[PDB]
């Protein structure tokens, strides 16, 4: 299902509890429209891909996660698996989430 | 305040 990260502590725990399924992270700003404007897609895949783990991060209130990931543009899609990174891509591209997930699925 | 860098969502085009 989906899982919100409020601090770096929940970040690592998210990957550990994410099991071995894919893990896509949405680095969108809650106060920014253009970023949150794409949540109806990323979060929607939650019901279309119940076999995938989706996370959420606040690049403004969780600068700790964005700092470690050095995010400089939102939304930033980052893919993790077993606590390891396998791919990543930013830019409003909700349709790409489909091809990317089916790729490293 | 909660501000950081630019949001290149559907803002580019």
């Amino acid at each position: 299902m989906v899982k919100q990260i409020e601090s770096k502590t929940a970040f690592q725990e998210a990957l550990d509890a994410a099991g071995d399924k894919l893990v896509v992270v949405d680095f969108s700003a809650t106060w920014c429209g253009p970023a949150k404007m794409i949540k109806p897609f990323f979060h929607s895949l939650s019901e279309k891909y119940s076999n995938v783990i989706f996370l959420e991060v606040d690049v403004d209130d969780a600068q700790d996660v964005a700092s470690e990931a050095e995010v400089k543009a939102t939304p930033t899609f980052q893919f993790f698996k077993k606590g390891q990174k396998v791919g990543e891509f930013s830019g409003a591209n909700k349709e790409k989430l489909e091809a990317t997930i089916n790729e490293l699925v | 305040f909660r501000f950081r860098y630019v949001c290149e969502g559907p803002s580019h085009g």
